[PDB]
């Protein structure tokens, strides 16, 4: 259940913030994109968000893998812990599902 | 909000 479909990007940093740990996670709605998700990451005590495409054709962080699910995206970036990279070159790492 | 720019 890292699927929170209820809640905004604030509540996002909220839970994360209190009862979350360095490496926790969840996905959410999109408010600048209607209909579409988000990742919200928490590392070093920050949140950061990551937007999901999604093209109809399958799902991606605009770049990167190409998914025919959100599960398998979220399944992936779980498994693969150095494949999610900044623009800068740190990685954001997916450990934790908050649930 | 934070939003990451990747890759």
């Amino acid at each position: 259940r890292w699927f929170h479909p209820n809640i905004t990007g604030v509540e996002a940093e909220n839970l994360l913030l209190t009862r979350g740990v360095d490496g926790s996670f969840l996905a959410r709605p999109s408010k600048s994109n209607p209909g579409d998700f988000t990742l919200s990451v928490r590392r070093n005590g920050a949140v950061t968000h990551i937007k999901i495409q999604n093209t109809g054709d399958y799902y991606d962080l605009y770049g990167g893998e190409k998914f025919a699910t959100l599960a398998e995206l979220v399944q992936y970036y779980m498994e693969h812990h150095g494949q999610l990279k900044e623009k800068n070159g740190d990685v954001i790492e997916l450990k934790y599902p908050l649930n | 909000l934070n939003y990451a720019q990747l890759w």
